[PDB]
């Protein structure tokens, strides 16, 4: 189990920095997407990202 | 407004820790809000972000309309929605991580 947490602990330190823009897409993504069907939804996705 | 979203942004975003002193500032910037200030920080970075995709969504109800097909009205309480969400979703992950 070390052999994965000791990677996890890398991971941690590299997506602390990553975190928000991640936060930032789902919370567009839950908040605007809803009406729309699926190809407009990967277009708005794909915009913002 | 885009000046009106970028203070409700603003406001809204300072009640939560996210300034990053390493940040390097793209040559192009896209910018959403005028009078944006130059160089920007993340803080700065983010809400044109989140200017930027309220505007998406108020060109992508044009786009549907041009086609024909139904569309609702992307609105202020929108907007509100998700810088809630941002603010949730942003505390909630990083107290678990």
């Amino acid at each position: 189990e070390r052999e994965r947490w000791e990677k996890t602990s890398e991971t941690f330190k590299n997506q602390m920095s990553t975190i928000a823009g991640d936060c930032l897409l789902s919370a567009a993504f839950i908040a605007y997407a809803g009406y729309f069907d699926q190809q407009m939804r990967q277009n708005l996705f794909t915009t913002w990202s | 407004s885009t000046e009106a979203l970028y203070q409700v942004g603003k406001e809204f975003t300072s009640k939560m820790d996210l300034e990053k002193p390493n940040y390097i500032v793209p040559d192009y910037m896209p910018v959403v809000y005028d009078k944006l200030p130059q160089p920007p920080s993340h803080r700065e970075a983010i809400v044109n972000s989140c200017v930027f995709v309220h505007q998406t969504l108020h060109q992508a109800n044009a786009r549907l309309a041009k086609r024909g097909g139904r569309t609702m009205a992307i609105t202020p309480r929108h907007y509100l929605d998700f810088i809630n969400h941002y603010a949730n979703l942003f505390h909630e992950k990083r107290s678990e991580l």
